[PDB]
Protein backbone atom coordinates (compact mmCIF):
# COMPACT_ATOMS: atom_id res chain seq x y z
CA UNK A 1 0.00 0.00 0.00
CA UNK A 2 0.67 3.74 -1.05
CA UNK A 3 2.19 6.19 2.13
CA UNK A 4 -0.92 7.92 2.99
CA UNK A 5 -1.25 10.88 4.65
CA UNK A 6 -1.84 11.94 8.27
CA UNK A 7 -4.97 12.77 9.74
CA UNK A 8 -6.35 13.57 13.04
CA UNK A 9 -8.52 10.04 13.72
CA UNK A 10 -6.91 6.38 13.38
CA UNK A 11 -8.61 3.22 13.88
CA UNK A 12 -9.64 1.09 16.69
CA UNK A 13 -6.57 0.53 18.36
CA UNK A 14 -5.08 3.61 17.42
CA UNK A 15 -7.51 5.62 17.56
CA UNK A 16 -5.34 9.08 17.94
CA UNK A 17 -6.35 10.32 21.47
CA UNK A 18 -4.55 10.47 24.68
CA UNK A 19 -3.34 8.15 26.57
CA UNK A 20 -6.34 6.84 28.98
CA UNK A 21 -5.68 5.40 32.51
CA UNK A 22 -7.41 5.58 35.83
CA UNK A 23 -10.73 5.00 33.88
CA UNK A 24 -13.10 2.18 34.88
CA UNK A 25 -16.05 2.06 32.67
CA UNK A 26 -19.24 -0.71 33.62
CA UNK A 27 -22.40 -1.62 31.21
CA UNK A 28 -25.49 -4.05 31.86
CA UNK A 29 -26.92 -6.60 28.70
CA UNK A 30 -30.10 -4.82 27.61
CA UNK A 31 -31.11 -7.97 27.81
CA UNK A 32 -31.12 -8.06 31.52
CA UNK A 33 -32.54 -4.37 31.63
CA UNK A 34 -36.43 -3.79 31.93
CA UNK A 35 -38.38 -3.34 28.63
CA UNK A 36 -38.01 -0.14 28.35
CA UNK A 37 -40.99 -0.14 30.52
CA UNK A 38 -40.58 3.45 31.37
CA UNK A 39 -40.90 5.92 28.41
CA UNK A 40 -43.36 8.55 29.42
CA UNK A 41 -43.82 9.33 33.18
CA UNK A 42 -39.94 8.67 34.11
CA UNK A 43 -39.25 11.01 31.06
CA UNK A 44 -41.22 13.71 31.28
CA UNK A 45 -39.25 16.03 33.77
CA UNK A 46 -36.09 15.31 32.05
CA UNK A 47 -37.87 16.20 28.97
CA UNK A 48 -38.16 20.06 27.71
CA UNK A 49 -34.72 20.31 28.06
CA UNK A 50 -34.19 21.84 24.08
CA UNK A 51 -37.07 23.68 25.25
CA UNK A 52 -36.41 25.41 29.04
CA UNK A 53 -32.70 25.89 28.46
CA UNK A 54 -33.12 26.53 24.47
CA UNK A 55 -36.02 27.72 23.72
CA UNK A 56 -35.17 31.50 24.26
CA UNK A 57 -31.90 31.62 21.38
CA UNK A 58 -34.98 29.94 19.39
CA UNK A 59 -38.01 32.13 20.08
CA UNK A 60 -36.67 36.15 20.31
CA UNK A 61 -35.25 35.82 16.96
CA UNK A 62 -38.13 34.11 15.76
CA UNK A 63 -40.66 36.63 17.39
CA UNK A 64 -38.46 39.41 16.28
CA UNK A 65 -38.92 37.95 12.29
CA UNK A 66 -42.73 36.95 12.68
CA UNK A 67 -43.49 40.48 14.21
CA UNK A 68 -41.25 42.49 11.55
CA UNK A 69 -43.43 40.28 8.97
CA UNK A 70 -46.78 40.65 10.70
CA UNK A 71 -46.50 44.33 11.15
CA UNK A 72 -45.12 44.92 6.68
CA UNK A 73 -48.07 42.49 5.56
CA UNK A 74 -50.36 44.49 7.49
CA UNK A 75 -48.78 47.60 5.93
CA UNK A 76 -49.49 46.55 2.83
CA UNK A 77 -52.81 45.57 3.30
CA UNK A 78 -53.07 49.13 4.40
CA UNK A 79 -51.75 50.63 1.26
CA UNK A 80 -53.64 48.42 -1.31
CA UNK A 81 -56.98 49.21 0.45
CA UNK A 82 -59.18 52.16 0.00
CA UNK A 83 -57.98 54.22 2.52
CA UNK A 84 -54.32 53.78 1.48
CA UNK A 85 -54.68 55.30 -2.01
CA UNK A 86 -53.14 58.49 -0.89
CA UNK A 87 -50.39 56.96 0.68
CA UNK A 88 -49.23 54.33 -1.61
CA UNK A 89 -48.83 57.06 -4.43
CA UNK A 90 -46.66 59.07 -2.31
CA UNK A 91 -44.63 56.16 -0.78
CA UNK A 92 -44.60 53.88 -4.81
CA UNK A 93 -44.15 56.83 -6.91
CA UNK B 1 -8.13 -47.98 48.63
CA UNK B 2 -11.34 -45.99 48.34
CA UNK B 3 -11.15 -43.16 50.78
CA UNK B 4 -12.66 -43.54 54.30
CA UNK B 5 -14.80 -41.12 55.22
CA UNK B 6 -15.92 -41.75 59.48
CA UNK B 7 -17.77 -39.13 61.96
CA UNK B 8 -17.87 -38.96 65.64
CA UNK B 9 -18.78 -35.53 65.33
CA UNK B 10 -15.72 -34.09 63.98
CA UNK B 11 -16.00 -35.79 59.74
CA UNK B 12 -12.31 -36.95 59.18
CA UNK B 13 -11.59 -37.75 55.65
CA UNK B 14 -8.01 -39.34 54.81
CA UNK B 15 -6.69 -40.81 51.18
CA UNK B 16 -3.93 -43.01 51.65
CA UNK B 17 -0.96 -43.08 49.86
CA UNK B 18 1.71 -46.01 49.74
CA UNK B 19 4.01 -43.80 47.44
CA UNK B 20 4.13 -41.09 49.36
CA UNK B 21 6.48 -39.71 51.17
CA UNK B 22 5.12 -37.03 53.08
CA UNK B 23 1.63 -36.85 55.26
CA UNK B 24 -0.60 -34.03 55.44
CA UNK B 25 -3.24 -32.86 58.32
CA UNK B 26 -5.19 -30.14 58.17
CA UNK B 27 -8.89 -28.72 58.44
CA UNK B 28 -10.66 -27.61 55.70
CA UNK B 29 -14.04 -24.88 56.47
CA UNK B 30 -16.78 -24.75 54.32
CA UNK B 31 -16.35 -20.71 53.66
CA UNK B 32 -14.07 -18.87 51.55
CA UNK B 33 -14.75 -15.19 50.05
CA UNK B 34 -18.18 -16.01 49.20
CA UNK B 35 -19.29 -15.07 52.70
CA UNK B 36 -17.31 -11.86 53.14
CA UNK B 37 -19.22 -9.06 52.44
CA UNK B 38 -18.03 -6.25 50.55
CA UNK B 39 -16.65 -4.63 54.20
CA UNK B 40 -15.35 -7.62 55.39
CA UNK B 41 -13.54 -8.86 52.33
CA UNK B 42 -10.25 -10.16 53.11
CA UNK B 43 -11.09 -11.32 56.41
CA UNK B 44 -10.36 -14.97 55.39
CA UNK B 45 -6.98 -13.95 53.32
CA UNK B 46 -5.49 -11.97 56.82
CA UNK B 47 -6.30 -15.47 58.46
CA UNK B 48 -4.31 -17.35 56.27
CA UNK B 49 -1.55 -14.83 55.95
CA UNK B 50 -1.39 -14.88 60.36
CA UNK B 51 -1.35 -18.57 60.33
CA UNK B 52 1.43 -18.45 58.44
CA UNK B 53 3.16 -16.10 60.34
CA UNK B 54 6.65 -16.47 61.16
CA UNK B 55 5.85 -16.70 64.96
CA UNK B 56 3.45 -19.40 64.11
CA UNK B 57 5.95 -21.26 60.82
CA UNK B 58 8.91 -21.36 63.61
CA UNK B 59 6.83 -23.24 65.95
CA UNK B 60 5.94 -25.79 63.39
CA UNK B 61 9.49 -25.15 61.79
CA UNK B 62 11.16 -26.98 65.18
CA UNK B 63 9.08 -29.54 64.96
CA UNK B 64 9.64 -30.71 61.23
CA UNK B 65 6.67 -29.38 60.15
CA UNK B 66 5.79 -27.03 57.09
CA UNK B 67 2.40 -24.80 57.04
CA UNK B 68 0.00 -24.53 54.18
CA UNK B 69 -2.95 -22.17 53.46
CA UNK B 70 -5.16 -22.03 50.49
CA UNK B 71 -8.31 -19.03 50.72
CA UNK B 72 -10.90 -19.81 47.60
CA UNK B 73 -14.25 -18.77 46.96
CA UNK B 74 -16.20 -21.53 48.50
CA UNK B 75 -14.14 -23.12 51.03
CA UNK B 76 -10.97 -22.20 53.33
CA UNK B 77 -7.88 -24.47 54.36
CA UNK B 78 -4.96 -24.69 57.11
CA UNK B 79 -2.83 -27.66 56.70
CA UNK B 80 0.38 -28.70 58.26
CA UNK B 81 2.92 -31.29 56.69
CA UNK B 82 5.62 -33.68 57.66
CA UNK B 83 7.21 -37.13 57.50
CA UNK B 84 4.70 -39.98 58.22
CA UNK B 85 5.74 -40.85 61.73
CA UNK B 86 5.30 -36.92 62.77
CA UNK B 87 1.97 -37.39 62.14
CA UNK B 88 0.49 -37.08 65.97
CA UNK B 89 3.19 -33.85 66.11
CA UNK B 90 0.85 -32.48 63.67
CA UNK B 91 -2.85 -33.04 65.16
CA UNK B 92 -1.07 -31.14 68.08
CA UNK B 93 0.22 -28.10 66.18
CA UNK B 94 -3.39 -28.04 64.62
CA UNK B 95 -5.18 -28.43 67.84
CA UNK B 96 -3.13 -25.55 69.62
CA UNK B 97 -3.58 -23.07 66.81
CA UNK B 98 -7.31 -23.65 66.69
CA UNK B 99 -8.04 -24.26 70.29
CA UNK B 100 -5.87 -23.53 72.30
CA UNK B 101 -4.02 -20.28 71.06
CA UNK B 102 -6.69 -16.99 70.50
CA UNK B 103 -4.70 -13.90 71.98
CA UNK B 104 -0.69 -15.16 70.86
CA UNK B 105 -1.34 -14.92 67.04
CA UNK B 106 -3.88 -12.03 67.73
CA UNK B 107 -1.58 -9.84 69.02
CA UNK B 108 -1.20 -6.06 68.41
CA UNK B 109 2.38 -6.42 66.62
CA UNK B 110 1.27 -9.77 64.54
CA UNK B 111 -1.86 -8.44 63.60
CA UNK B 112 -0.11 -5.42 62.41
CA UNK B 113 2.61 -6.55 61.14
CA UNK B 114 0.74 -9.04 59.04
CA UNK B 115 -2.02 -6.48 57.98
CA UNK B 116 0.88 -4.43 56.51
CA UNK B 117 2.18 -7.17 54.76
CA UNK B 118 -1.34 -8.35 52.74
CA UNK B 119 -1.66 -4.97 52.30
CA UNK B 120 1.48 -4.71 50.48
CA UNK B 121 0.68 -8.32 48.91
CA UNK B 122 -2.89 -7.30 47.14
CA UNK B 123 -1.38 -3.62 45.86
CA UNK B 124 1.02 -5.71 43.83
CA UNK B 125 -1.56 -7.64 42.48
CA UNK B 126 -3.65 -5.49 41.40
CA UNK B 127 -0.68 -3.49 40.27
CA UNK B 128 1.11 -6.26 37.94
CA UNK B 129 -0.87 -9.14 37.90
CA UNK B 130 -3.18 -8.40 34.98
CA UNK B 131 -4.15 -12.08 33.93
CA UNK B 132 -5.49 -13.24 37.49
CA UNK B 133 -6.68 -9.68 38.06
CA UNK B 134 -9.08 -9.47 35.19
CA UNK B 135 -10.29 -13.06 35.97
CA UNK B 136 -10.94 -11.31 39.66
CA UNK B 137 -12.89 -8.47 37.69
CA UNK B 138 -14.57 -11.54 35.74
CA UNK B 139 -16.32 -12.38 38.70
CA UNK B 140 -17.07 -9.33 39.71
CA UNK B 141 -18.49 -8.03 37.24
CA UNK B 142 -20.73 -11.62 36.36
CA UNK B 143 -21.47 -11.87 39.87
CA UNK B 144 -22.06 -8.27 41.25
CA UNK B 145 -24.04 -7.97 44.11
CA UNK B 146 -24.06 -11.22 45.22
CA UNK B 147 -21.79 -13.46 47.26
CA UNK B 148 -19.10 -14.89 44.38
CA UNK B 149 -18.49 -11.09 43.29
CA UNK B 150 -16.02 -10.80 46.39
CA UNK B 151 -11.76 -11.19 45.17
CA UNK B 152 -10.56 -14.18 47.51
CA UNK B 153 -7.78 -11.52 48.39
CA UNK B 154 -10.48 -8.92 49.37
CA UNK B 155 -10.02 -5.25 48.59
CA UNK B 156 -7.47 -2.65 49.93
CA UNK B 157 -10.43 -0.63 51.08
CA UNK B 158 -11.96 -3.05 53.41
CA UNK B 159 -8.64 -4.37 54.07
CA UNK B 160 -7.04 -1.69 55.36
CA UNK B 161 -10.47 -0.77 57.73
CA UNK B 162 -10.43 -4.17 59.25
CA UNK B 163 -9.13 -4.88 62.93
CA UNK B 164 -8.46 -8.16 65.16
CA UNK B 165 -12.34 -7.85 65.93
CA UNK B 166 -13.04 -8.63 62.20
CA UNK B 167 -10.91 -11.65 62.41
CA UNK B 168 -12.81 -12.54 65.46
CA UNK B 169 -15.79 -12.11 64.55
CA UNK B 170 -15.63 -14.46 61.51
CA UNK B 171 -13.45 -17.00 63.49
CA UNK B 172 -16.36 -17.86 65.77
CA UNK B 173 -19.37 -17.63 62.54
CA UNK B 174 -17.23 -19.75 60.80
CA UNK B 175 -14.63 -21.99 61.82
CA UNK B 176 -17.32 -24.26 63.25
CA UNK B 177 -16.66 -28.01 63.49
CA UNK B 178 -20.09 -28.27 61.79
CA UNK B 179 -18.69 -26.29 58.80
CA UNK B 180 -15.50 -28.18 58.86
CA UNK B 181 -13.62 -31.29 58.00
CA UNK B 182 -10.14 -32.87 59.20
CA UNK B 183 -8.18 -34.36 56.15
CA UNK B 184 -5.19 -36.44 56.20
CA UNK B 185 -4.01 -37.13 52.70
CA UNK B 186 -0.14 -38.67 51.82
CA UNK B 187 1.48 -41.84 54.10
CA UNK B 188 -0.95 -41.48 56.93
CA UNK B 189 -4.03 -44.64 57.74
CA UNK B 190 -7.23 -43.28 59.14
CA UNK B 191 -7.33 -45.20 62.08
CA UNK B 192 -4.16 -43.28 63.01
CA UNK B 193 -6.04 -39.53 62.47
CA UNK B 194 -9.50 -40.72 64.06
CA UNK B 195 -7.33 -42.23 67.17
CA UNK B 196 -5.35 -39.41 67.62
CA UNK B 197 -8.19 -37.03 67.53
CA UNK B 198 -10.75 -38.98 69.08
CA UNK B 199 -7.87 -38.54 71.81
CA UNK B 200 -8.58 -35.39 72.86
CA UNK B 201 -11.79 -34.24 74.19
CA UNK B 202 -13.73 -30.95 74.09
CA UNK B 203 -15.83 -29.42 71.58
CA UNK B 204 -15.29 -25.03 70.83
CA UNK B 205 -18.57 -23.79 69.97
CA UNK B 206 -20.76 -27.04 69.69
CA UNK B 207 -23.49 -27.12 67.66
CA UNK B 208 -23.33 -23.65 66.16
CA UNK B 209 -24.38 -23.48 62.57
CA UNK B 210 -22.49 -21.23 60.23
CA UNK B 211 -24.53 -18.09 58.94
CA UNK B 212 -26.71 -18.05 56.23
CA UNK B 213 -27.62 -15.16 53.23
CA UNK B 214 -28.74 -14.92 49.63
CA UNK B 215 -27.39 -16.71 46.42
CA UNK B 216 -25.11 -15.70 43.61
CA UNK B 217 -26.86 -14.56 40.58
CA UNK B 218 -25.15 -13.98 37.29
CA UNK B 219 -25.89 -10.60 35.24
CA UNK B 220 -24.74 -9.84 31.94
CA UNK B 221 -22.29 -7.32 32.30
CA UNK B 222 -18.43 -5.86 31.70
CA UNK B 223 -16.40 -3.69 33.24
CA UNK B 224 -13.23 -2.53 31.11
CA UNK B 225 -9.88 -1.41 33.14
CA UNK B 226 -8.48 0.30 30.21
CA UNK B 227 -4.73 1.42 30.81
CA UNK B 228 -2.78 2.31 27.37
CA UNK B 229 0.41 2.37 29.51
CA UNK B 230 0.26 -1.52 29.61
CA UNK B 231 1.99 -3.44 26.65
CA UNK B 232 -0.95 -5.78 26.17
CA UNK B 233 -4.43 -6.23 26.39
CA UNK B 234 -5.34 -8.77 28.57
CA UNK B 235 -9.41 -10.24 28.34
CA UNK B 236 -11.60 -12.83 29.94
CA UNK B 237 -15.40 -13.60 28.80
CA UNK B 238 -17.76 -16.08 30.45
CA UNK B 239 -21.36 -16.75 29.98
CA UNK B 240 -22.97 -18.78 32.90
CA UNK B 241 -21.53 -22.16 33.65
CA UNK B 242 -21.90 -24.90 35.72
CA UNK B 243 -21.94 -25.06 39.64
CA UNK B 244 -20.13 -27.84 41.10
CA UNK B 245 -22.50 -31.00 41.58
CA UNK B 246 -24.23 -30.13 38.41
CA UNK B 247 -25.84 -33.00 36.01
CA UNK B 248 -23.30 -30.89 33.01
CA UNK B 249 -20.42 -30.65 35.09
CA UNK B 250 -18.59 -32.95 33.15
CA UNK B 251 -19.83 -31.80 29.81
CA UNK B 252 -19.20 -28.24 30.36
CA UNK B 253 -15.69 -29.10 31.37
CA UNK B 254 -15.12 -31.19 28.36
CA UNK B 255 -16.40 -28.41 25.86
CA UNK B 256 -14.12 -26.42 27.57
CA UNK B 257 -11.05 -28.90 26.21
CA UNK B 258 -12.31 -28.82 22.75
CA UNK B 259 -11.03 -25.31 22.19
CA UNK B 260 -8.17 -25.58 24.99
CA UNK B 261 -5.53 -23.68 25.95
CA UNK B 262 -3.11 -22.66 23.31
CA UNK B 263 1.03 -20.54 23.84
CA UNK B 264 1.72 -18.98 20.18
CA UNK B 265 5.53 -18.93 21.46
CA UNK B 266 5.36 -23.05 22.36
CA UNK B 267 5.75 -25.06 19.13
CA UNK B 268 3.70 -28.04 19.98
CA UNK B 269 1.09 -25.89 21.64
CA UNK B 270 0.55 -24.39 17.93
CA UNK B 271 -0.03 -27.86 16.18
CA UNK B 272 -2.73 -28.73 18.50
CA UNK B 273 -6.12 -30.14 16.90
CA UNK B 274 -7.99 -26.78 17.76
CA UNK B 275 -10.05 -25.19 14.40
CA UNK B 276 -9.55 -21.99 16.45
CA UNK B 277 -6.05 -22.33 15.47
CA UNK B 278 -5.90 -21.94 11.69
CA UNK B 279 -8.13 -18.36 12.24
CA UNK B 280 -6.13 -17.03 15.25
CA UNK B 281 -2.49 -18.25 13.81
CA UNK B 282 -2.17 -16.61 10.25
CA UNK B 283 -2.14 -12.78 11.25
CA UNK B 284 -0.95 -13.78 15.16
CA UNK B 285 -3.86 -12.91 17.02
CA UNK B 286 -3.06 -14.03 20.50
CA UNK B 287 0.35 -14.51 22.31
CA UNK B 288 -1.84 -17.22 24.81
CA UNK B 289 -5.71 -18.25 25.41
CA UNK B 290 -6.89 -20.34 28.13
CA UNK B 291 -10.56 -22.02 27.96
CA UNK B 292 -12.39 -22.77 30.97
CA UNK B 293 -15.54 -24.37 33.07
CA UNK B 294 -14.88 -23.11 36.49
CA UNK B 295 -17.84 -23.97 38.89
CA UNK B 296 -18.76 -23.63 42.64
CA UNK B 297 -21.74 -24.44 45.02
CA UNK B 298 -24.29 -21.91 43.77
CA UNK B 299 -23.15 -21.28 39.86
CA UNK B 300 -19.95 -21.26 37.60
CA UNK B 301 -18.20 -19.08 34.33
CA UNK B 302 -17.82 -21.28 31.29
CA UNK B 303 -15.39 -18.74 28.61
CA UNK B 304 -11.45 -17.80 28.30
CA UNK B 305 -9.06 -15.76 28.83
CA UNK B 306 -6.54 -14.21 26.55
CA UNK B 307 -3.64 -12.26 26.37
CA UNK B 308 -2.66 -10.48 23.09
CA UNK B 309 0.06 -7.41 22.04
CA UNK B 310 -1.89 -7.44 18.55
CA UNK B 311 -4.32 -4.71 19.65
CA UNK B 312 -5.54 -3.55 16.20
CA UNK B 313 -7.04 -6.73 15.81
CA UNK B 314 -8.87 -7.67 19.17
CA UNK B 315 -11.83 -7.20 17.23
CA UNK B 316 -11.01 -10.54 15.30
CA UNK B 317 -9.49 -12.72 18.06
CA UNK B 318 -12.91 -12.82 19.88
CA UNK B 319 -14.98 -12.83 16.29
CA UNK B 320 -13.22 -16.10 15.75
CA UNK B 321 -13.17 -17.52 18.98
CA UNK B 322 -16.70 -16.86 19.32
CA UNK B 323 -17.55 -18.01 16.31
CA UNK B 324 -15.99 -21.50 17.56
CA UNK B 325 -18.42 -21.33 20.15
CA UNK B 326 -21.49 -21.27 17.90
CA UNK B 327 -20.02 -24.56 16.28
CA UNK B 328 -20.82 -26.57 19.53
CA UNK B 329 -24.73 -25.80 19.46
CA UNK B 330 -24.92 -26.92 15.24
CA UNK B 331 -21.37 -28.69 14.01
CA UNK B 332 -19.18 -29.85 16.66
CA UNK B 333 -17.72 -32.82 15.22
CA UNK B 334 -16.99 -36.58 16.57
CA UNK B 335 -13.34 -36.25 16.50
CA UNK B 336 -13.58 -32.98 18.56
CA UNK B 337 -15.92 -34.63 21.66
CA UNK B 338 -13.48 -37.33 21.34
CA UNK B 339 -9.96 -35.83 21.72
CA UNK B 340 -11.74 -33.57 24.30
CA UNK B 341 -12.54 -36.86 26.30
CA UNK B 342 -9.07 -37.88 26.21
CA UNK B 343 -7.56 -34.52 27.32
CA UNK B 344 -10.30 -33.92 29.78
CA UNK B 345 -9.21 -37.60 31.09
CA UNK B 346 -5.50 -36.33 31.10
CA UNK B 347 -6.12 -33.17 32.98
CA UNK B 348 -8.37 -34.67 35.65
CA UNK B 349 -5.62 -37.31 36.33
CA UNK B 350 -2.89 -34.67 36.76
CA UNK B 351 -5.17 -32.93 39.04
CA UNK B 352 -6.34 -35.50 41.31
CA UNK B 353 -3.17 -38.14 40.61
CA UNK B 354 -0.75 -35.15 41.33
CA UNK B 355 2.47 -36.52 43.84
CA UNK B 356 1.36 -33.56 45.96
CA UNK B 357 -0.55 -34.15 49.52
CA UNK B 358 -1.63 -30.17 49.98
CA UNK B 359 -3.30 -30.51 46.99
CA UNK B 360 -5.12 -33.93 47.63
CA UNK B 361 -5.93 -32.15 50.86
CA UNK B 362 -7.61 -29.57 49.77
CA UNK B 363 -9.03 -31.07 47.16
CA UNK B 364 -10.95 -34.01 49.35
CA UNK B 365 -11.55 -31.56 52.10
CA UNK B 366 -13.58 -29.45 49.34
CA UNK B 367 -15.49 -31.94 47.67
CA UNK B 368 -16.54 -33.85 51.37
CA UNK B 369 -17.69 -30.73 52.02
CA UNK B 370 -20.19 -30.05 49.50
CA UNK B 371 -21.43 -33.43 48.58
CA UNK B 372 -20.28 -35.19 51.62
CA UNK B 373 -17.58 -37.44 49.61
CA UNK B 374 -15.50 -37.45 46.88
CA UNK B 375 -15.87 -38.84 43.55
CA UNK B 376 -13.26 -41.33 42.49
CA UNK B 377 -11.43 -40.90 38.39
CA UNK B 378 -13.07 -44.72 37.76
CA UNK B 379 -16.48 -43.05 38.05
CA UNK B 380 -15.72 -39.49 36.51
CA UNK B 381 -13.75 -41.24 33.68
CA UNK B 382 -17.05 -43.25 33.03
CA UNK B 383 -19.05 -40.02 32.47
CA UNK B 384 -16.67 -38.36 30.64
CA UNK B 385 -16.69 -41.53 28.34
CA UNK B 386 -20.45 -41.50 28.02
CA UNK B 387 -21.08 -38.09 26.63
CA UNK B 388 -21.95 -37.88 23.00
CA UNK B 389 -22.43 -34.83 20.74
CA UNK B 390 -25.93 -34.73 21.20
CA UNK B 391 -24.90 -33.75 24.41
CA UNK B 392 -22.63 -31.09 23.84
CA UNK B 393 -24.96 -29.45 21.55
CA UNK B 394 -27.87 -29.59 23.81
CA UNK B 395 -25.49 -28.70 26.29
CA UNK B 396 -24.13 -25.82 24.07
CA UNK B 397 -27.33 -24.86 22.92
CA UNK B 398 -28.59 -23.94 26.73
CA UNK B 399 -25.58 -22.08 28.18
CA UNK B 400 -24.17 -20.71 24.99
CA UNK B 401 -26.54 -19.96 22.12
CA UNK B 402 -27.86 -16.61 22.36
CA UNK B 403 -26.71 -15.61 25.95
CA UNK B 404 -25.57 -13.16 27.84
CA UNK B 405 -21.78 -12.93 28.58
CA UNK B 406 -19.81 -11.22 31.49
CA UNK B 407 -16.45 -9.45 30.28
CA UNK B 408 -13.17 -7.89 31.74
CA UNK B 409 -10.46 -6.44 30.47
CA UNK B 410 -7.37 -4.45 31.31
CA UNK B 411 -4.23 -2.55 28.87
CA UNK B 412 -5.13 -1.49 26.08
CA UNK B 413 -8.18 -2.68 24.79
CA UNK B 414 -9.90 0.34 22.54
CA UNK B 415 -9.91 -2.03 20.08
CA UNK B 416 -12.02 -4.95 22.24
CA UNK B 417 -15.82 -3.89 20.65
CA UNK B 418 -18.76 -2.43 22.50
CA UNK B 419 -20.79 -5.01 24.55
CA UNK B 420 -23.53 -6.10 21.70
CA UNK B 421 -21.25 -6.16 18.97
CA UNK B 422 -19.66 -9.25 21.06
CA UNK B 423 -22.81 -10.11 22.88
CA UNK B 424 -24.12 -10.86 19.09
CA UNK B 425 -21.55 -13.15 17.99
CA UNK B 426 -22.82 -15.31 20.69
CA UNK B 427 -24.97 -17.04 17.51
CA UNK B 428 -25.00 -17.21 13.58
CA UNK B 429 -27.90 -16.46 11.09
CA UNK B 430 -30.33 -18.95 9.82
CA UNK B 431 -33.04 -19.28 7.28
C1 LIG C 1 -34.40 -3.71 1.57
C2 LIG C 1 -35.71 -4.03 2.34
C3 LIG C 1 -35.85 -5.53 2.67
C4 LIG C 1 -36.18 -5.75 4.17
C5 LIG C 1 -36.32 -7.24 4.53
C6 LIG C 1 -36.25 -7.43 6.04
C7 LIG C 1 -35.13 -8.40 6.49
C8 LIG C 1 -35.62 -9.24 7.67
C9 LIG C 1 -34.58 -10.25 8.21
C10 LIG C 1 -35.34 -10.90 9.34
C11 LIG C 1 -34.72 -12.01 10.21
O1 LIG C 1 -33.40 -12.46 10.00
C12 LIG C 1 -33.23 -13.20 11.19
O2 LIG C 1 -32.77 -12.35 12.20
C13 LIG C 1 -32.61 -12.95 13.44
C14 LIG C 1 -32.11 -11.88 14.41
O3 LIG C 1 -33.10 -10.89 14.48
C15 LIG C 1 -31.58 -14.08 13.37
O4 LIG C 1 -31.44 -14.70 14.63
C16 LIG C 1 -30.12 -15.03 15.04
O5 LIG C 1 -29.82 -14.09 16.04
C17 LIG C 1 -30.81 -14.14 17.05
C18 LIG C 1 -30.42 -13.07 18.09
O6 LIG C 1 -29.15 -13.23 18.69
C19 LIG C 1 -30.81 -15.55 17.71
O7 LIG C 1 -31.80 -15.64 18.70
C20 LIG C 1 -31.16 -16.57 16.62
O8 LIG C 1 -31.17 -17.89 17.13
C21 LIG C 1 -30.16 -16.48 15.60
O9 LIG C 1 -30.47 -17.42 14.59
C22 LIG C 1 -32.15 -15.09 12.36
O10 LIG C 1 -31.28 -16.19 12.17
C23 LIG C 1 -32.27 -14.38 10.99
O11 LIG C 1 -32.80 -15.22 9.98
Amino acid sequence: GPPSGKTYMGWWGHMGGPKQKGITSYAVSPYAQKPLQGIFHNAVFNSFRRFKSQFLYVLIPAGIYWYWWKNGNEYNEFLYSKAGREELERVNV
Amino acid sequence: AEVTQLSNGIVVATEHNPSAHTASVGVVFGSGAANENPYNNGVSNLWKNIFLSKENSAVAAKEGLALSSNISRDFQSYIVSSLPGSTDKSLDFLNQSFIQQKANLLSSSNFEATKKSVLKQVQDFEDNDHPNRVLEHLHSTAFQNTPLSLPTRGTLESLENLVVADLESFANNHFLNSNAVVVGTGNIKHEDLVNSIESKNLSLQTGTKPVLKKKAAFLGSEVRLRDDTLPKAWISLAVEGEPVNSPNYFVAKLAAQIFGSYNAFEPASRLQGIKLLDNIQEYQLCDNFNHFSLSYKDSGLWGFSTATRNVTMIDDLIHFTLKQWNRLTISVTDTEVERAKSLLKLQLGQLYESGNPVNDANLLGAEVLIKGSKLSLGEAFKKIDAITVKDVKAWAGKRLWDQDIAIAGTGQIEGLLDYMRIRSDMSMMRW
